[PDB]
RNA sequence: GAACGAAAGUCGGAGGUUCGAAGACGAUCAGAUACCGUCGUAGUUCCGACCAUAAACGAUGCCGACCGGCGAUGCGGCGGCGUUAUUCCCAUGACCCGCCGGGCAGCUUCCGGGAAACCAAAGUCUUUGGGUUCCGGGGGGAGUAUGGUUGCAAAGCUGAAAC
RNA sequence: UUCGUUAAAGA
């Protein structure tokens, strides 16, 4: 879910690190995201039932 | 170029084009509540300065944590000027937050005379005060072109208020800037609370725009 | 125990002006008094008031409007000779358009407006604004 | 053992507040169909939020529930507003309470048709 | 005027509903309302400065353009009861239950109005109303006792607040004088359903004994 | 050192003065 | 406010109250302009046409409003006798 | 700055209170300022009132007490567990149920 | 300038139960001469004289006026076919409701103050003035030295400067 | 029941 970089930077006062973190967002059709849905989030659908009951 | 995000209902009369000035808002009292309100009635009041971002701590087990307290002071130059205080663990979002809470407290500022009605007010109509801490300051009125003698923070805020012309007398810790500054804008907000002998008669008594568009705003909810 | 009577009543109107009654009672009599609120009335910063004369001494009662912001009594009665009254001026009123000064001149209680036409100056009884 | 996230107790009634006639009193029942109505990957998660489901079945079963109420607890409280019968609304005509009132009025103009005579010690508080 | 006096059903509406005896205890502002102290140290509110209060209440809430700009708020459930059934009939919107303090103050939550008229039944159950009244600029008519205090309130009708049958008499009888001067019924027209949705009901106890009863 | 026994023992000290005085005028 | 010229240089008249004829200031949130119609005749018909008391915020804080509107309505006769 | 606004005891009308001993560490306390509580004891324990009641000569004609004025101190009733330490806000409270 | 002025202390007369400055021991601690225990002197007790100090506190000068409410309390006064007390209408006693005057106080409050704690006064103060008295000018030196004065003494009042 | 003290800065 988070790709991690851990780079170095070259500068006059000596090396610098830099660690980017970036989260994914949840996509499960296309390449953009991870397919796997998140363990604490539950996914629930819209309400179904209509009207004609009995007659 | 953002959608304004309709809320609030005083924006929803300004997007409706029905109230036309931020004089008829003060004249009812109505709080505002966002910053965009008045950026659509003044273009104008823009003109601001950061006055001192000082650091203030909270000693924590794992050591001092610091976060910047920054004062923003903004104001058209016809009357209508405002303070910000905002703390933030970032300098430019705590001068961002400083100037948003600027635009919603600003107020406007009574203009008088020194004694000759010629025209073009460049002071306040009497003597005023305000206390903000122990900081007790005085605002006494002045003569034409004498000019504001006073520290160099209430002088910018004054020159922004328009008020040419003043005198201003401080008493307690003028060294802390977040309570004389904060004083000289009671100071200068107490101008319109003071009783003046030029409003003996009842006033007009005009509509709420609320009871004027109440039907827009019918139309709008639902 | 019981000296100053002009501010004796001013501090009862201050604080009715202050908690924003309707009308004070005032229990001294002075015609010190009576032409103090008769020089505020003639300004028009109170309105009708009505005296019971008592047998010793009586009780005025004023009307207020919900007008007048401060009103006091200027302790020893400095003695105020002419091109002097300007630093009253600046001191009390708080502008040059507003507020008035009480004046105890020769040919009675008169005003600070009054002072200047009619040449005498004298004591201070208090001001008013 | 069952002191539950509140995630999954809210996942739990927004189920419980969708979708109730789809539910019953049996576990493995309510899981397959917690399941067809909802997606939950962790099979754990599923016997967490279907016994919690099976617990508020057996609470509303029993009585009402403060934190959500259905559509059919819903209509039974309209049914218990509108049932309106005509018994207590007013009285005979026949009404006596206070002197002080047939003082009222006999002062203030109305009818004062009933007798009021009561006398009561000062024992109050 | 001449229309707006109390009649004999008036009063036997309120005779029959108690609401001339009020608290025990007094307050600085409600001596204009009480006429005269009683023993066992239950007082006495009389009836035409109530109704007078009443008539300016209903003045006030037909005085509004949007029948939207008008909340009304009870905490207790002697009123609760009383607010669902009022303010979704003519011309008000209703909230009861927790008030959820913060309600008319800020703007991230979806729960936010802006009304232009409140009424409140109990100001000690509704002491959070009175509070954030200060930052909407709204007015307050409020169901007053002899012991409530009169803190942000601008009309006060005195009342006995604790018994649920003076409070829905008074809910039916602001209903009907707004209705009336609004122009649903006239005012040779009496009320066609008598008020007990606006009183009070026992749950289902006594009331499904009384169903059984009558079956 | 508390206020008390400092000014008490000052007190001492003048009386040791004062007797110095008293044994040499 | 006025200059010898004539003319209204002053931004905004500010309400002056109706209780303790104090101006209401711009900041003062705790004030309240109160709205009362008008009844008509024996037929008892709404009219448009209304009247507005305004209470300002230490008035309404000390509880002064509620002896007030109907003191000010005394004198118009449209709350009692 | 002061604590609280009784000072601790509750003189405030006169000047001077004479001292009353204390019971633990026998310290001379104002009576205003001292814990002066009144316990109400059964000289006999809860069960052995059976054993005197099925020993006694008489069936159940006495029933002695113990009345005795408890004199503490504050210096000693917080360590003995009577006048343990509150709020700010529950300082201002009676008599506990 | 004058009269009282807790405790302790000083000078006479009487007595001395308890407690108890100092003191003598017994303990614990590296060490106690201290907190703990045993005994016990001055004192603590009374009548005469002196000293005039304290966290002598409301750490808050005195007199007068104004400015919200509530429930109680102490003392008088007033009103109430109420209850209980003698023999019985006639008077006082005890309880219940309300008002008045000054008194010790309690709770809430956006009346206003103040740095806040908090305060119906510590409010009516830059919108600065009712009458009057004594005291503070950064902290130490120091309430110290030298003067003067009171006291039998311990000491008290007034009171610096160098640094 | 007994159980003392740890220089000076340096965030
Ligand atoms: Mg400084
Ligand atoms: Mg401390
Ligand atoms: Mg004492
Ligand atoms: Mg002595
Ligand atoms: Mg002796
Ligand atoms: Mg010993
Ligand atoms: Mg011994
Ligand atoms: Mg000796
Ligand atoms: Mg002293
Ligand atoms: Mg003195
Ligand atoms: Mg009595
Ligand atoms: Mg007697
Ligand atoms: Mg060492
Ligand atoms: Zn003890």
């Amino acid at each position: 879910y988070v790709d991690t970089a851990v780079r170095h930077v070259l500068l006059r006062q000596g090396v610098l690190g830099i660690k980017v973190k970036i989260m994914l967002p949840w996509d499960p059709t296309g390449k953009i995201g991870p397919k796997k849905p998140l363990p604490d989030h539950v996914s629930i659908v819209e309400p179904k039932d209509e009207i004609l009951p009995t007659t | 170029d953002k959608e304004w995000m309709p809320v609030t209902k005083l924006g929803r009369l300004v997007k409706d084009m029905k109230i036309k000035s931020l004089e008829e808002i003060y004249l009812f009292s109505l709080p505002i509540k966002e910053s965009e309100i008045i950026d659509f009635f003044l273009g104008a009041s823009l003109k601001d300065e950061v006055l001192k971002i000082m650091p203030v701590q909270k000693q924590t087990r794992a050591g001092q944590r610091t976060r910047f307290k920054a004062f923003v002071a903004i104001g058209d130059y016809n009357g209508h000027v405002g303070l910000g205080v905002k703390c933030s663990k970032e300098v430019a979002t705590a001068i961002r937050g400083a100037i948003i809470l600027a635009k919603l407290s600003i107020v406007p500022v009574r203009r008088g005379y020194w004694g000759n009605k010629i025209g073009k007010p460049h002071t306040v109509p009497c003597k005023v005060t305000g206390r903000c801490g122990s900081v007790l300051v005085r605002l006494i009125p002045a003569p034409r072109g004498t000019g504001i003698v006073s520290a160099p923070v209430p002088k910018k805020l004054l020159m922004m208020a328009g008020i040419d012309d003043c005198y201003t007398s401080a008493r307690g810790c003028t060294a802390t800037l977040g309570n004389f500054a904060k004083a000289t804008f009671d100071a200068i907000s107490k101008t319109y609370s003071y009783l003046t002998p030029d409003l003996w008669k009842e006033t007009v008594f005009t509509k709420s725009p609320y009871q004027e568009f109440t039907d827009h705003l019918v139309k709008t909810h639902t | 125990v019981r000296m100053n009577v002009l501010a004796d009543a001013l501090k009862s109107i201050n604080n009715a002006e202050k908690r924003g009654k309707r009308q004070v009672l005032i229990r001294p009599c002075s015609k010190v008094i009576v032409r103090f609120l008769t020089v505020m009335m003639k300004h028009g910063y109170i309105g009708e008031f009505e005296i019971i004369d008592d047998h010793r001494a009586g009780k005025i009662v004023v009307n207020l409007t919900g007008r007048l912001n401060k009103c006091g009594v200027i302790s020893p009665r400095f003695d105020v000779q002419l091109k002097d009254l300007e630093k009253w001026q600046n001191n009390l009123l708080p502008s040059r358009q507003f507020g008035f000064i009480v004046l105890t001149t020769s040919a009675g209680i008169m005003d600070h407006e009054e002072a200047r036409r009619k040449h005498t100056g004298g004591k201070i009884l208090g001001f008013f604004f | 053992g069952r002191v539950r996230t509140k995630t999954v107790k809210k996942a739990a009634r927004v189920i419980i507040e969708k979708y109730y006639t789809r539910l019953g009193n049996d576990f493995h029942t309510n899981k397959r169909v917690c399941e067809e109505i909802a997606i939950i990957p962790s099979k754990k998660l599923r016997n967490k939020i279907a016994g919690y489901v099976t617990h508020l079945m057996k609470r509303i079963q029993r009585g009402p529930v403060r934190g959500i109420s259905i559509k059919l607890q819903e209509e039974e409280r309209e049914r218990r507003d509108n049932y309106v019968p005509e018994v207590s609304a007013l009285d005979q005509e026949i009404i006596e309470v206070d002197p002080d009132t047939k003082e009222m009025l006999k002062l203030l103009d109305f009818g004062s048709l009933s007798n009021l005579q009561v006398t009561q010690p000062t024992v109050g508080m | 005027l001449d229309v707006l006096q109390m009649k004999e059903e008036d009063v036997l509406k309120f005779l029959a509903a108690g609401t001339h005896l009020g608290g025990t205890n007094l307050d600085f502002q409600m001596e204009q309302y009480i006429y005269k102290r009683k023993s066992d140290g239950i007082y006495i509110i009389n009836l035409k400065r109530t109704w007078e209060k009443l008539l300016l209440a209903a003045r006030a809430i037909v005085a509004i353009e949007n029948p939207a700009d008008v909340s009304v708020i009870s905490s207790r459930n002697t009123g609760q009861r009383a607010v669902l059934k009022f303010a979704a009939a003519t011309g008000a919107t209703p909230i009861a239950g927790r008030f959820t303090p913060g309600t008319f103050t800020n703007q991230i939550q979806a729960a936010f109005r802006e009304p232009r008229l409140l009424v409140v039944t109990d100001p000690r159950a509704d002491h959070q109303p009175l509070t954030e009244a200060s930052y909407v600029n709204l007015p307050t008519i409020a169901l007053c006792n002899t012991d409530s205090p009169l803190r942000y309130v601008d009309i006060a009708i005195p009342c006995n607040n604790k018994g649920a049958h003076s409070v829905g008499l008074m809910w039916w009888m602001l209903a009907r004088e707004v209705l009336r001067m609004r122009g649903t019924i006239s005012r040779e027209h009496p009320w066609e359903v008598m008020p007990d949705l606006y009183f009070y009901r026992d749950p289902e106890e006594i009331e499904k004994e009384e169903q059984a009863a009558a079956e | 050192m508390r206020a008390k026994w400092r000014k008490k023992r000052m007190r001492r000290l003048k009386r040791k003065r004062r007797k110095m005085r008293q044994r040499s005028k | 406010m006025q200059n010898d010229a004539g003319e209204f240089v002053d931004l905004y008249v500010p309400r002056k109250c109706s209780a303790s004829n104090r101006i209401i200031g711009a900041k003062d949130h705790a004030s309240i302009q109160m709205n009362v119609a008008e009844v008509d005749k024996v037929t008892g018909r709404f009219n448009g046409q209304f009247k507005t008391y305004a209470i300002c915020g230490a008035i309404r804080r000390m509880g002064e409003s509620d002896d007030s509107i109907l003191r000010l309505a005394k004198a118009d006769g449209i709350v009692s006798k | 700055t002061k604590k609280r606004r009784n000072n601790g005891r509750a003189k405030k009308g006169r000047g001077h209170v004479q001292p009353i001993r204390c019971t633990n560490c026998a310290r001379c306390v104002p009576k205003d300022k001292a814990i002066k509580k009144f316990v109400i004891r059964n000289i006999v324990e809860a069960a052995a009132v059976r054993d005197i009641s099925e020993a006694s000569v008489f069936d159940a004609y006495v029933l002695p007490k113990l009345y005795v004025k408890l004199h503490y101190c504050v210096s000693c009733a917080i360590h003995s567990k009577v006048v343990r330490n509150r709020s700010r806000e529950a300082r201002k409270d009676r008599t506990p149920p």
